[PDB]
DNA sequence: CTACCGATAAGCAGATCTCTCGATTGCGTATGA
DNA sequence: TCATACGCCTCTCTGCTTATCGGTAG
RNA sequence: UAAAUCGAGAG
């Protein structure tokens, strides 16, 4: 009953997935990467998610996600976008900041 | 109340009802506590409490 | 933020199968029961046909339909769907998780 | 809505490509101020090298493929540039068709090229002319 | 907005589409008879324009969904009019269609073997086989005009499976501007030649075309010198709405597959035929009275102008009613030819009024007759259409919440990042910063000190959205508030959430300035806050105006506050003002020092300085 | 009747007067400053007419 | 000229996929150039 | 039961928002969010009322993940930290059927409502002369013609008659 | 800066009509901080302090059977200059329905003005 | 000879950034008093 | 004699669209 | 607290 409609959406979703060995997209992390996910790190922190990056009486969530990032353990994957529809999955371990 | 917060988007059921056996009704009260505090409450609940006797014994 | 979060921002209900914002409604609880939203569409009237049947204002009884989600829109989009609707013109929205 | 894509091609939000390549070089305006400042980028070498890190830009990187097929590029257009322009049947596009410029290191337009060329033949600056030549690629890029 | 308010269903695609008369009157929650508004006492008349069921008015609380007057989003509604008229907006399409048409074989007047040409490339053409489509042109080598047809029919389907099945085409077909382009260019090239000639090709028996008048008014004139001549060897009026929405039907069912291939560019699921009851409005759409209440000065009332226009649109229905009764008692037995003549005469001449009215209800131009007037009561088209329209002035930009406008003052000891706030707009401005584990000792102090002490807190927002303010609270308040700010929550639901302040903008905190007119990106950028204690204007570095053109001619710029760690962080970073140094127009620069300074360094850098 | 003509500014005739405009003939009087008062009883408008012209001759 | 292609648009049945940044205004959307290019996904360590 | 058990067991696909407090533990953050409130309720998609659950599995976001990976992918909403995402759990339902007999027990009696309990658990509503004259017991079998749903519980009404 | 006002309680007096509102107090139990900056008639004093939320002139509405306060329209606090009784021409006897109050605002040099 | 196709000429339709103050709001008429 | 509710009471640019009059096929 | 038109206008 729901299957049919499930398994569909499931296909063209792995169709549009890029695979890893094939991403032929920039390695470094753009400034509207940087912004998207500082922001978001820094919300997510202010919804008391749990950070692991000691805090030195810091109360700005924004500075905390910079310095996360200055120290690149965002626990945030990336999911560019091709105009088609194929997406691929870059991380920001691996991305390279400016 | 009943917001995005405790309640899912769409409940939409795949396959279907797969349990006809008869047979096999066991398994899931004996080991739903186990799972459970090895808390959840509202306001009060009593039915849980009388719910697993009824096909093993006597209440 | 400037234009839909702090300007008019609001979490009406649509339903998926109408595909319209404002034909759905609070039904009206008779007794210990939770006032949903229900569509004045995909519900048929019971002459042209409980946890099946929602009561409205004026007493009536309509059954089925009780398929909806809240979406984050602009007001001023349900007053330009409405001034629409004047022209005769009908908008269905494709919601996402249907 | 026409943005450029995560290819460095500029299409409209529906998909309609209006250019391949941005002004075919797809380099920043805001950015295009001193690539053309051989002198000052010469004279601040080591300033521009500490900013721009080249050690932490190899492991994400490559620069043999795209060096190799611009030099090919570049020695056939120095064998083919006095003539009709009609007549130049194309055997080998511009670097910028196939290697991605952020992607392969050396992938620069052919005006810029050109131009680092003749600044290195005309100019005789200690550092030399290679590590030069890869810190303005890395520049460009 | 609220950060702790998520949503999982968004809208993912809009499709446009028409009314059936059915559904609205299946959905509506009343109908609307009576032309009349407010009774003596004031009361809302049941089954009035503002019937208690069609939204809460003033206290009255909606008789549709039981909720108060800001609790009830406002049903919709329906008049059950007794005849169709002609829709303004496509009335064009109406008179194109029907002039292109044949009264006796009730086929377009055009060959029918054209049409099905034209069916099966609007067909084809809609999956996107753009070169199928001229291709198929070239099958074309009475009774012979059927087996071409075949032809065409099979390589139009193999066609479309063959791009389906190689990925060239998903079944939703693809739908892109060329496409469009050759939509727009074979359609209208297809009416324009249905239009063209005037013999029907179909049956022989021609028919006479359609004039017009104005945009309500249909003539014809069945005879003619040769035209009759001719059609017996083939053996200024006025047209009814009635029998030409027949003669509509009849061509419609007729042609039925070219209108559907005609009428549609998604090739997907078009089972609904394109019926008749596309351009005439039997029933028609009152808006709720929540979007149609009335104005009010301090003591005087003024009538709604839709409101009004829906109630003339009843009188002349009523009128209507009315007279058809008297033409029921008459039809009794015959009467002197003047009395039903004239009553005839008054029908024809209502139903033009209410064409008139209902052209007027939606265009204010299109209605005919003023010698002196007061004003010309604009229509709903009138209400979206010019600049004062609700597009331009309500969707593509809208009056913001926590935004101020001053005027700008220079000052020499901002860090040429930041602006000078002063604290008249630092006591109103709020963040709804939320408590934590480490905002816990900030907030408090804001807290402590409250709405009139800068830095301080206005509202204590709790999870469940009860903002608690603080403008009415004395300091032993205050104070016990901000020792309950962190508390585990007893509701589960809400168990997941904490507490937001809505403390004042504070010196950590960025903001957006814009110097009208926004001609290009610099006129907007992100400066940090600087809270100066002294003044009651913005203050403003001198590198910064340049950038935005701006003077300090009394100048008067905006100051967003933008509310969201989103918002703050892509202000911070993509927006703000070191990384605009340079206009993206040529590449020079837009910053730096302008007037005394640069002669203050001429004097300062020469040798005479020691 | 003329002291609307005065009030609201607009002319109502039956003759047109021979006058391109019809509004706009009186100004209030503003008593900002005494410039502003003297500077009103010498002033010459060649029409509201003239306003909307795009021509700069 | 808002009657004029909502004319065509709806006699079409002329169906917006929200790509455009004005269609994404206009429904409520977060726009689809610069920093709305993309998504963002959270890596969650689960069992 | 006579000749019927039901509690039948149901995979579910649900679309659940994870709140970014519980971004270390997801599985037990979706649980405790969606699923525990779930329980002891009447759901009409599941089809009558929930005894627990079980087998939660995240349908992540990246396809090329393999399907026993320790890290998942959760999709992170614009506007919001809060994170969204499907889930398959397995439901066990008990499903009442209109039609059938029911053997429950009598808890509360009244002159004009009688209460049946089936299992102790299906709230619905002074002995007296019966047609054999015994007692009323706790023990007898009814017919399930009425269900109620507009209260806290749903609720079974009916009559000895078919 | 000088700025009069004038109140008008003869607005929806019609022609003939007797007089629906009176200036003064009427029986009601107003609050005693009304008598504060308001005079024993409807008027208030001359030269006090009034800033918005500021009662200005107290009107006895039958109508309602209540006493009723207007209040200041500009948040620049100002002090009452004039208050003019402008009386009617009519040979009726009316009382006061038409009032003239005039406002003194410190127009003090401040930073951001133009000279 | 006469139907079909373009080539002007007239009409039709539509164009030529924010904000604050102040001022203002119809004649004609027709019957119940 | 005479008051408020009804009834109306003349100095700019781009297209697009259709009507009418020349030429050519049959 | 409305809504429209005119004048003064500010950048
Ligand atoms: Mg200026
Ligand atoms: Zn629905
Ligand atoms: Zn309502
Ligand atoms: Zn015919």
């Amino acid at each position: 009953d729901f299957q049919q409609h499930e398994q569909i959406r499931r296909k063209t979703l792995k169709e549009k997935a890029i695979p890893k060995d094939q991403r032929a997209t920039t390695p470094y992390m753009t400034k509207y990467e940087r912004a998207r996910i500082l922001g978001t790190r820094a919300l997510q922190i202010s919804m008391n998610a749990p950070v692991f990056v000691d805090l030195e009486g810091e109360t700005d969530p924004l500075r905390i996600a910079m310095k996360e990032l200055a120290e690149k353990k965002i626990p945030l994957v990336i999911r560019r976008y091709l105009p088609d529809g194929s997406f691929e999955d870059w991380s920001v371990e691996e991305l390279i900041v400016d | 109340t009943a917001t995005t917060l405790n309640t899912p988007v769409v409940i939409h059921a795949t396959q279907l009802p797969q349990h006809v056996s008869t047979d096999e009704v066991l398994q899931f009260l004996e080991s739903f506590i186990d799972e459970k505090e090895n808390t959840n409450l509202s306001s009060s609940i009593s039915q849980l409490k009388r719910i697993q006797r009824d096909f093993k014994g006597l209440p | 933020d400037r234009l839909l979060n702090s300007s008019d921002y609001t979490q009406a209900s649509v339903c998926r199968e109408c595909g319209s914002i404002l034909t759905t409604q609070q039904s009206v609880p008779r007794i210990g029961s939770i006032s949903t939203v229900c569509c004045r569409r995909c519900s048929m009237r019971f002459e042209d046909a409980d946890s099946q049947i929602w009561e409205d204002g004026q007493g009536n009884k309509f059954v089925g339909g009780n398929e909806t989600t809240t979406v984050a829109i602009p007001f001023v989009l349900k007053y330009l769907d409405s001034e629409l609707s004047a022209m005769g013109i009908r908008l269905r929205y494709n919601v996402e998780p249907k | 809505g026409v943005h450029v894509s995560y290819d460095n091609s500029i299409r409209d939000a529906d998909g309609t490509l209006v250019q391949f390549m941005y002004g075919g070089d797809a380099i920043d305006i805001t950015k295009e101020s001193h690539m053309t400042q051989f002198e000052f980028c010469l004279d601040n070498y080591y300033a521009l090298l500490k900013k721009y890190n080249p050690s932490a830009l190899i492991e994400h990187l490559d620069v043999e493929s795209a060096l190799k097929y611009s030099k090919k590029t570049l020695k056939y257009r120095k064998k083919h540039s006095k003539e009709p322009h009609y007549k130049q049947s194309v055997k080998y596009d511009p670097v910028l068709a196939k290697y991605n410029p952020a992607k392969y290191l050396g992938s620069v337009s052919e005006n810029f090229q050109d131009k680092l060329e003749s600044f290195l033949d005309k100019n005789s600056k200690g550092v030399n002319e290679k590590k030069f030549r890869a810190l303005m690629q890395l520049k460009y890029m | 907005m609220d950060i702790s308010k998520p949503v999982g269903s968004e809208i993912t695609s809009v499709d446009f589409g028409i009314l059936t008369a059915k559904e609205i009157r299946n959905l509506s929650a009343k109908q609307i008879t009576n032309p009349t508004v407010l009774d003596n006492l004031g009361h809302p008349v049941s089954g009035g324009l503002y019937d208690l069921a069609l939204g809460a008015f003033l206290r009255n609380l909606c008789s549709t969904c039981g909720l108060d007057e800001k609790f009830c989003p406002g049903h919709q509604g329906h008049i059950e009019l007794p005849v169709p008229c002609y829709n303004p907006l496509f009335f064009n399409q109406l008179y194109i269609y029907l002039r292109a048409s044949c009264l006796f074989c009730h086929h377009f007047r055009l060959k029918s073997v054209e049409v099905h040409r034209y069916a099966c490339k609007l067909r084809l053409l809609q999956y996107g086989l753009i070169d199928e489509s001229y291709k198929l042109d070239e099958i074309t080598l009475s009774t012979l005009l059927n087996e071409l047809k075949s032809k065409r029919s099979e390589y139009v389907d193999m066609a479309i499976a063959k791009a389906l099945s190689d990925g060239r085409t998903t079944e939703r077909g693809s739908f892109t501007a060329t496409v469009n382009d050759e939509r727009k260019k074979l359609v209208h090239e297809f009416h324009k030649k249905l239009l063209s000639r005037g013999k029907c090709d179909n049956c022989g028996m021609f028919s006479p075309k359609f004039r017009k008048d104005g945009f309500t008014k249909i003539f014809e004139t069945a005879l003619n010198e040769k035209q009759i001549t001719n059609n017996r060897v083939k053996g200024s009026t006025y047209i009814l709405s009635t029998e030409v929405k027949n003669i509509l039907d009849t061509v419609f069912r007729k042609e039925q597959c070219v209108l559907q291939y005609v009428f549609h560019s998604r090739p997907n699921l078009s089972r609904k035929l394109v019926k008749a009851d596309s351009f005439f409005m039997d029933v028609l759409v009152v808006p709720p009275t929540r979007f149609r209440l009335p104005s009010k000065l301090g003591e005087e009332v003024h009538e709604n102008s839709q409101n009004q226009l829906l109630s003339k649109v009843l009188t002349t229905s009523l009128l209507i009613r009315d007279l058809n009764d008297d033409l029921s008692k008459l039809q009794k037995d015959k009467v002197s030819l003047e009395d039903r003549r004239v009553i005839f005469s008054r029908l024809m001449n209502a139903f033009v009024t209410i064409q008139n009215d209902v052209n007027a209800f939606i265009d204010s131009t299109k209605a005919q007759g003023r010698t002196s007037g007061k004003v010309p009561i604009p229509g709903v088209k009138q209400a979206l259409e010019k600049k004062e329209g609700l597009f331009r002035k309500h969707m593509m930009g809208k009056r913001v919440n926590y935004a101020a406008r001053s005027v700008i003052s220079p000052d020499p000891n901002i860090e040429t990042n930041e602006i000078g706030v002063p604290p008249v707009f630092a006591v109103k401005l709020t963040y709804p910063e939320p408590v934590t584990a480490y905002n816990i000792a900030e907030l408090r102090q804001a807290v402590i000190n409250g709405p009139d002490k800068w830095p301080g807190a206005t509202q204590i927002q709790n999870e469940d959205g009860s903002l608690v303010s603080l403008i009415g609270m004395s300091v032993e308040q205050r104070k016990a508030l901000a020792n309950q700010l962190l508390t585990p929550s007893s509701n589960v639901s809400t168990h997941t959430l904490n507490k937001k302040v809505y403390r004042h903008i504070k010196n950590r905190d960025v903001v957006l300035m814009n110097r009208q007119p926004t001609l290009h990106k610099a006129s907007m950028m992100g400066h940090k806050v600087r809270v100066l204690p002294n003044e009651k204007t913005l203050r403003l570095h001198y590198a910064n105006t340049g950038a935005y053109n701006a003077d300090f001619d009394g100048d008067e710029m905006n100051m967003h506050f933008p509310q969201n760690e989103n918002a703050r962080a892509e202000a911070l970073n993509l927006a703000n003002t070191d990384s605009q140094y340079l206009t993206p127009t040529s590449g020079s620069p837009v910053r730096g020092l302008i007037q005394d300074h640069i002669s203050a360094g001429v004097w300062l850098t020469s040798k005479d300085s020691f | 009747k003329m002291q609307y003509f005065l009030s609201t500014g607009n002319l109502v005739s039956q003759s047109g007067l021979d006058l391109q405009q019809v509004s706009g003939y009186t100004v209030v009087a503003e008593k900002i400053n005494f410039y502003r008062f003297i500077s009103h009883f010498r002033m010459v408008h060649r029409g509201s007419f003239f306003a909307q012209l795009k021509t700069t001759t | 000229t808002t009657c004029q292609f909502l004319t065509k648009a709806v006699l079409d049945n002329e169906r917006e996929q929200l790509d455009s940044p004005s269609a994404r205004i206009v429904v409520g959307k977060l726009n689809n150039v610069g920093t709305g290019s993309f998504d963002v996904l959270a890596k969650v360590p689960n069992a | 039961n006579g000749t019927s058990n039901c509690i039948v067991r149901v995979p579910i696909a649900l679309y659940v928002s994870l709140a970014p407090m519980y971004l270390e533990n997801p599985l037990q953050g979706v649980m405790k969010q969606h699923l525990n409130p779930l329980v002891m309720k009447y759901n009409n998609k599941v089809g009558g009322v929930v005894l627990g659950y079980e087998g939660l599995k995240i349908l992540d976001a990246d396809p090329l993940s393999k399907e026993d990976t320790s890290e998942k992918l959760i999709k992170i909403t614009p506007d919001t930290p809060f994170g969204f995402t499907w889930c398959h759990v397995n439901l066990y339902v008990w499903q009442p059927q209109v039609g059938d007999v029911l053997e429950g027990y009598i808890f509360i009696q009244s002159a004009s409502h009688i209460g049946l309990l089936i299992h102790d658990a299906f709230n619905a509503s002074g002995h007296w002369v019966d047609s054999n004259g015994e007692p009323i017991d706790g023990k007898l079998r009814f017919t399930v013609r009425n269900v109620h749903t507009t209260g806290r519980v749903v609720s079974v009404d009916g009559t000895l008659i078919s | 800066m000088y700025k009069t006002e004038k109140v008008d309680l003869a607005l929806n007096r019609n022609r003939g009509d007797p007089i629906t509102q009176h200036f003064g107090f009427g029986n009601d139990e107003w609050p005693k901080e009304w008598l504060e900056k308001l005079d024993e008639d409807g008027l208030p004093y001359i030269g006090t302090y009034v800033e918005e939320g500021d009662p200005i002139c107290a009107y006895f509405d039958d109508t309602l059977n209540k006493t009723k306060i207007k209040t200041y329209h500009s948040s620049e606090p100002a002090y009452i200059e004039e208050v003019n009784l402008i009386g009617d021409e009519s040979n009726k006897f009316q009382e006061l329905q038409t009032v003239s109050i005039k406002y003194r605002i410190r127009r003090t040099p401040q930073i951001g003005d133009k000279f």
